[PDB]
């Protein structure tokens, strides 16, 4: 016999004898009317809407438009989704110790999540919609959840249960949500006025920077072009033209407008700091908004190898967080959205590498409309080395800017890994990982290797490359005066003097991955056997030894890119200064 | 190549990328009536257990706020007398809505949110059987259904008659009922261009049906020809017989309007003509018999048609002799 | 599958391809076998464990050692060899090949192609044999602590494999739209700094402006649908990197609270 | 400047000052039917609520004159059994009223005018069911909400064709459904002045549709071109391209007629069109494409219309060559 509380002896927890809004299945049962209230309005209106329309039919192809607070809203959502499985999570923990099956610990949550889903995916369908004169059954439905949990909440604290026990933490978390929630609602109430008072869409197939969050994260809007992608193979036509703010001599208008207010290769750096700081740091923040949710990895481990190392009724929240069934769950969700947090990172960071470009090559362009051809007829620069220019170094700068919030989050990862090393371990910790600051310097002593090696590098290409161009282009008087052999020797001379950069260049390389692998493995050594020995033996179990390793581990593997990082930079750096120099030449009077 | 409406009836068009969807939310009724079978029946099925569980729901959350769903009970009475789980309270919000009443469980007069509830109750239930009985028996007495008891030739015929070019076919009845005021629509829908350069895909121009006093309204008893005789002004003027063929740009569809007499609802039956359907040079054979006193017509060969000597030219050179 | 890596080991020589694989095959084995030692030996209930540890240890210093060396040194090789023939070969050549052939594919090939085989490919091929031999020796080991792990392994690899036939085709179709629309940029820029004197003479400098600008918006838009392509592809194939991790402490959560694990070959296997 | 009816088909009438009535009063049904969704809303919760009450004082009324309110009894029945309360008597007219009948509270066959206020609560309990229920389904089943699925131009064309300058506008269907007998009005709204001084404000005069035969009815299912060649006896001969600006006296309605073939009630839709909104010298696009044995359409498409080479004048001075 299934049974709505439970029936534990003689239904006695059904009484309202105490009051109204007194009993918790009470409480319990006012928080499930406004969820089955939102599935029941929301169900006949999703139907009639979409889906009622039949099979030959099709909607609505472009041009939405997004409320106001729709990426809080969306963010909101799914920390209500964390929330709410972690409320089902302690309903199905709650009922261990008792029997017959109490069903107000599971369904008020169960039919919280329905709704949930319901209210995100009518609010996805009204707003690709734009329809604002409906989404007041969403602002009844927040107002109503948000009136019973309260009332629960004040009920937990008039009982006085509480800040060890789940449930009353996670209802605070719950309430300052739906209030969170509320405000998003007045706020798409208080501007776009609708109840008590677009964006240019014509040829576009891009559809990436004006989406809904979610598939914002997963790119779903993109899961039609790999659908038609096993079909006919696509095009430049069906590619689509771009967006406004990506498209080109936007970017350049921005340049040139930074330009003006800069009033140099340091100043050329300054102003494109200036001309894209904004996303180069929305890209960083994407990245440091991952890596400490990676910074939860090491922490479940310890937690589940350390339990596997062993007020009516209750789950507290350390033997919440002692049940590793549910922390393998918030490992999974917290790698879940560490991973699309740092494909977001990368994604932006990228487009703002090719807006870069974009705006740099019609830069090279106007440069080039007023250079005088004296520059070009007297030496310094030649047709070849415009052209090796643009299609190398401007790929230099792009990939440098790939690759720019990567360093800018390097410390702060190392940083937060050294103070989680404290946190476990004791004082060895510090003397296990003090080899990566005495290895830092020495990657400042292999970057000015690196960096004069390069330095050389660069110069010889050129050299060897216009050699080329010039032999390429005379091959008929090459061959016809049989002056190939010493040409080729001439051309196997600058070519000797590549390989003796080149050489002194994989030896340098080579030495950095030595100090790039190996010094974490060392640095284990060090502090697992200063650990065990000279120090004293503090708790040498499995859990921090492989919460340890797999911190290392996650500390080591951003260590490992850093020397084609600083190949990139010394590239960019002499890159922009090759730059510099082009950009302060001669012109046309 | 591709029909436009079909030998069946159906329109094979597609209404892609339709832009506003408010004013397809602006009018339910229409999209409830326009369903099929199986979404009426869940639609139906859908809003009556909705309505019954939402209820189900309130009564037991009146019969828990009041205190007597726990069997420790002095005297009182309940709110919802015999009530004791949520499958009661179901059970009495199914006896409420459709009006039922055992009496086993009961309202007494001690809760007046009983009573509230009780009346908001019976009036969305009598407001649900109204919408729901009232849209099913419109969605059952609709009168599509009817078109398919009126059949039209396979093949429409071209002929001489009085000295002209006519273009016939034959439409009957398969009923004793009547169509009340049948009036027919003749369209020819083809691909043309106007001189000054408009491109048209699909331009429904209409024939005249040769009626004799030149409105299109007819009496379905017996399967009659209707035909329209090809005049100068007549779009298939200019229509070879060697024409009708497939992948020519040609189609005539017949669209009887007109109201069923049983239900009094109103409804059309349409069909199409290709050109490779039309046949050049051959008239209907006779279907109507007379005989004990009465008229017999044998719909087994309503179809048959037979070798006429025509001129094989188009109705434009029939005009010179 | 395709026969320029083939050219390209061929090229690197026998010597130097066998010992790449014992550098970075040991070198897997050998931090494999400290993990496997450090679990070992972390359930104490001196010195019988942990001291190998350091020999072990110093062991896979001096290998991932001689695997970086012999890595920078197969780049070394195929740059100073896959130069030198291709030079020789081409000033051999008929000038009816020279009049047939544009010269800007050629210089085209002399730049762009020998840059990559310098700079690019010692660290990508790093980075691909740091990667798949960790992956696979940790399969490994996750099937080992974990007998019932492969179960479940084969549906994981049957869409990881069917995902990425899924998306080759458009990886392969949009690298190649990114390349076409690659070449006509930069050769408008070739000759546009050639008759540079010409084009300020007809005064026709804001139409060339404006075919730039179209050349730039075509290569730009590419270029952002390959980064979209590669994104979607790494946020699928990661979705199916944590869906891993959630099978792996499932099972080893199963099969450690009523089986006998001794509680560090789970936190091996989930680490 | 004000228009006579909106683009989305309401019309800006005042009907001011209308004196009788009485004629108001003298059908109810068609005011009952003819209001707002809260105020037939409210009048059937009112109707309901007001038959129950009334009821419900005489049901309590009667156990009050039978004494058995008071408790003080012999062993005698009551008129209605286990009513003590006015709260009971209402239960038990809700019981009888809506047929639910729990039987806790029932009738003996004590009280003859118990038996006669039944009979007369059933009858018109009976009778405001038919009136109330038939009502609401005629309230939601009425076909004006049908007039917002059938969209036109924001723009009416006027162009060449067949060397004859015609007045063009589309308009579609956007379901799957038909629109039976589909007739089509247009008429020529402005005010006008007879040569004998009759002052006229909105002398609603009809251009005919040129249909090639002349009766006025479309085929509806893709969005057609309906137009109107401007004859030398049209209202619109004396048009010139510069006339059509802001605060000129001309609007054009078109009225589409119809019966919904879902439901088989009739319908009509209406729109305007300012002079300001016309354009001159401009044809529609064509937007039906014809593809996978099918034909599509696209509605995302539907307004635009390109420039085309026209005569600048007024198509009387086109007679004159």
């Amino acid at each position: 016999p299934l049974a709505f509380c439970g029936s534990e002896n003689h239904s006695a927890a059904y009484r309202v004898d105490q009051g109204v809004l007194n009993n918790g299945c009470f409480v319990d049962a006012l928080n499930v009317v406004p969820h089955v209230f939102l599935l029941f309005i929301t169900f006949p209106i999703l139907f009639i809407g979409w889906g009622s329309q039949s099979s030959k039919v099709h909607i609505h192809h472009s041009t939405w438009l997004h409320f106001p607070g729709h990426n809080l809203r969306w963010i909101l959502t799914f920390m209500l989704l964390f929330v709410l499985v972690c409320e089902i999570a302690e309903g199905i923990l709650s009922d261990g110790v008792t029997e017959s099956h109490h069903l107000h610990l599971y369904m008020p949550a169960g039919m919280a999540f329905m709704a949930a889903v319901t209210s995100v995916v009518y609010y996805h369908n009204i707003e690709t919609s734009n329809f604002p004169k409906l989404l007041i059954a969403l602002l009844v439905y927040w107002t109503l959840a948000f009136i019973t949990k309260t009332i629960k909440f004040v009920k937990f604290l008039d009982h006085a249960i509480g800040f060890s026990q789940l449930r009353f933490c996670l209802t605070g978390l719950l309430v300052i949500l739906y209030g969170m929630l509320l405000l998003v609602e007045v706020n798409v109430i208080r501007v776009r006025r609708y109840i008590f008072f677009d964006l240019q869409d014509l040829g576009v197939r891009f559809l990436q920077p004006f989406v809904n969050l979610l598939s914002k994260g997963t790119y779903w809007w993109m899961n039609a072009f790999i659908k038609t992608a096993h079909k006919k193979p696509i095009d430049l036509r069906a590619i689509g033209k771009l967006p406004i703010a990506m498209r080109a001599l936007t970017n350049y208008q921005r340049l040139c407008e930074a330009f003006d207010a800069q009033v140099g290769a340091r100043a050329i750096w300054q102003a494109l700091s200036h001309a894209f700081g904004r996303r180069l740091v929305l890209s960083s923040t994407f990245r440091i908004l991952a890596d400490l949710l990676g910074f939860a990895g090491p922490l479940c481990i310890f937690g589940i190898v350390d339990h596997l190392g062993k007020g009516v009724y209750f789950v507290s929240s350390q033997e919440f967080l002692a049940n590793a069934y549910v922390l393998a769950v918030l490992l999974f969700l917290a790698l879940l959205l560490q991973r699309t947090f740092l494909q977001a990172s990368y994604y932006v960071a990228i487009e703002t590498g090719i807006n870069l470009r974009g705006a740099i090559q019609t830069k090279i362009y106007n440069k080039i409309m007023h250079l005088s051809t004296s520059n070009l007829s007297m030496g310094e620069m030649t047709a070849g080395q415009i052209c090796n220019l643009v299609a190398i170094d401007t790929n230099q700068l792009m990939w440098f800017f790939f690759l720019c919030p990567n360093l800018w989050a390097m410390p702060v990862q190392i940083i937060v890994g050294v103070i989680l090393l404290y946190y476990i371990l004791g004082v060895s910790a510090l003397i296990g990982a003090a080899v990566i600051i005495l290895l830092a310097p020495v990657q400042y002593f292999v970057a000015t290797k690196l960096s004069q090696a390069q330095r050389s590098t660069l110069e010889y290409s050129n050299e060897r490359l216009k050699q080329t161009n010039e032999m390429l282009r005379g091959i008929k008087l090459l061959k016809l005066y049989a002056w190939e052999n010493i040409f080729r020797t001439r051309v196997e001379t600058t070519r000797r003097k590549e390989m003796t950069s080149l050489r002194a260049f994989a030896i340098y390389t080579s030495i950095s991955i030595f100090m790039n692998t190996a010094i974490p493995i060392a640095a284990v050594l060090i502090t697992f056997v200063g650990h065990v020995s000279f120090f004293k033996e503090a708790d040498f179990s499995p859990s921090v030894a492989f919460a340890s390793l797999s911190l290392f581990h996650i500390l080591v593997t951003p260590l490992f890119l850093l020397s084609s990082v600083v190949r990139s930079t010394v590239k960019a750096l002499v890159s922009v200064q090759k730059l510099s120099e082009f950009l302060s030449s001669a012109e046309i009077r | 190549r591709a029909r436009f409406v079909s030998k069946k009836g159906n329109c094979n068009v597609a209404h892609k990328n339709i832009r506003e969807q408010g004013r397809f939310l602006q009018d339910v009724f229409t999209t409830l009536v326009d369903l099929k079978w199986p979404h009426t029946l869940l639609i139906f099925t859908m809003s009556f257990l909705c309505s019954w569980l939402l209820f189900a729901m309130a009564w037991w959350l009146i019969a828990f706020a009041h205190g007597d769903l726990a069997p420790s009970e002095g005297t009182a009475e309940p709110c919802v007398t015999s009530i004791h789980s949520f499958s009661s309270a179901f059970l009495f919000s199914i006896e409420v809505q459709v009006t039922i009443g055992f009496g086993g469980r009961m309202v007494t007069e001690e809760c007046p949110l009983a009573i509230l509830i009780l009346i908001v109750q019976n009036i969305v239930g009598l407001m649900i059987n109204a919408i729901m009985l009232g849209s099913i028996f419109m969605k059952t007495a609709q009168a599509h259904r009817r078109a398919e008891t009126l059949i039209f030739s396979k093949h429409a015929v071209i002929a001489l008659r009085h000295g002209r070019l006519c273009f016939m076919l034959r439409v009957g009845d398969l009923r004793k009922s009547m169509i009340i005021s049948a009036t027919i629509h003749m369209q020819v829908v083809r691909k043309t261009t106007s001189p000054e350069g408009e491109v048209v895909p699909l331009h429904q121009v209409d024939i005249p049906m040769e009626n004799g006093v030149g409105g299109n309204s007819i009496f379905l008893v017996a399967p009659l020809i209707i035909y329209h005789v090809i005049d100068a002004n007549s779009p298939l003027y200019d229509l070879a017989p060697s024409d009708l063929h497939h992948h020519q740009d040609l189609e005539i569809i017949v669209i009887l309007e007109g109201v069923v007499e049983t239900t009094g609802i109103t409804t059309q039956a349409r069909t199409s003509y290709l050109a490779d359907e039309i046949l050049w040079g051959q008239r209907f054979v006779p279907i109507v018999a007379e005989e004990d006193g009465r008229y017999s017509v044998d719909y087994s060969k309503f179809d048959n048609t037979v070798k006429v000597p025509t001129p094989l030219c188009t109705a434009r050179q029939l005009d010179e002799d | 599958p395709w026969r320029a890596c083939a050219k390209y080991l061929s090229s690197a020589g026998i010597l130097l391809l066998s010992l790449l694989v014992f550098s970075q095959l040991l070198k897997h084995m050998v931090l494999v076998a400290i993990d496997y030692w450090l679990a070992k030996w972390t359930d104490s209930a001196q010195t019988v464990y942990a001291m190998v540890f350091t020999v072990l240890c110093s062991l896979g210093i001096v290998l991932c050692l001689v695997t970086s060396v012999t890595v920078e040194w197969t780049g070394l090789k195929v740059a100073k060899r896959l130069h030198r023939s291709l030079l020789n070969r081409i000033i051999l050549a008929p000038m009816r090949f020279f009049e047939t052939t544009p010269l800007g594919s050629i210089l085209n090939r002399f730049s762009s192609d020998c840059n990559t085989i310098d700079q690019h490919i010692p660290s990508t091929l790093e980075c691909l044999s740091r990667s798949t031999l960790l992956c696979v020796s940790a399969l490994a080991v996750i099937s080992y602590v974990t007998p019932v792990f492969l179960v479940a392994l084969l549906p994981l690899a049957i869409v990881c494999y069917f995902i990425q036939k899924y998306f080759r085709v458009a990886s392969r179709d949009l690298q190649q739209l990114d390349d076409t629309t690659q070449l006509p940029l930069l050769s408008h820029f070739a000759e546009t700094v050639e008759g540079l004197t010409t084009i300020r003479a007809f005064r026709y400098e804001a139409r060339f402006q404006q075919k730039l600008l179209e050349y730039t918006d075509s290569n730009n838009i590419a270029s952002l649908f390959l980064t979209a392509a590669n994104r979607w592809l790494e946020v699928r194939m990661e979705y199916i990197g944590a869906c891993v991790v959630l099978i792996a402490a499932v099972t080893s959560i199963s099969n450690s609270l009523h089986r006998e694990l001794s509680a560090g070959l789970v936190g091996l296997g989930l680490t």
